């Protein structure tokens, strides 16, 4: 069972660098983009509405419920 | 409104679980514009929406 | 019970037409609201109202 956990220990390592590889252009994982995407588009739910505020701030609360979920997993 | 954006501001530089209950007393700013709208019979989601809309700084 | 007052009003100040104030004010709000307060504009209709009787005034003078 420990080596069950080693195979897929091992295989994470294989998925991220052949992706790492097919495309240098690279950010960081972990959702940490989405937060400051979320409060990045709440500055335009600040900046554009006509009424649109509701939907990119709607928008950009979904952003962030993924480093939520994965705080929460 | 502007309180609203006052207390953004506010709320993401506070830190922790304060910071959510920063927004969400922004989100009991926002009623006023709300209900007079209604009041005056027209939009409330459009006219709060003009407000945030004028805006260079938080003053 | 205020379709009795607004009687009352038309009674005390005159007596006569108060079977006709009623007939009148029905109508005003079955036609008018239910195409629009299922939009919900309550100041509108008021406003609306407000000019259906001034119209009204000047148009007294033009026929009598």
């Amino acid at each position: 069972q420990f080596m069950e956990e080693t195979e897929r220990s091992l295989h994470d390592a294989i998925m991220i660098v052949r992706r790492a590889i097919k495309n240098d252009s690279v950010v960081a994982g972990g959702g940490a983009i989405e937060m400051e995407l979320s409060k990045y588009l709440r500055d335009y739910s600040r900046t554009i509405p006509g009424k649109q505020q509701l939907l990119i701030g709607a928008y950009a609360k979904a952003l962030e419920i993924i480093p939520r979920q994965l705080c929460d997993n | 409104a502007a309180l609203s954006i006052y207390l953004e501001n506010y709320a993401t530089s506070m830190g922790s679980r304060e910071q959510l209950a920063i927004a969400e007393f922004a989100r009991s700013l926002l009623v006023i514009p709300n209900t007079l709208a209604v009041n005056a019979a027209q939009d409330s989601t459009d006219l709060v929406a003009k407000l945030r809309a004028f805006h260079n700084e938080a003053q | 019970k205020s379709m009795i007052e607004i009687s009352r009003t038309q009674d005390e100040e005159v007596g006569d037409g108060t079977t006709s104030v009623i007939i009148l004010a029905g109508e005003m709000l079955s036609v008018a609201e239910h195409f629009l307060e299922q939009q919900m504009h309550p100041t509108v209709v008021i406003s609306a109202y407000r000019k259906a009787l001034d119209d009204m005034i000047s148009t007294l003078k033009k026929i009598s």
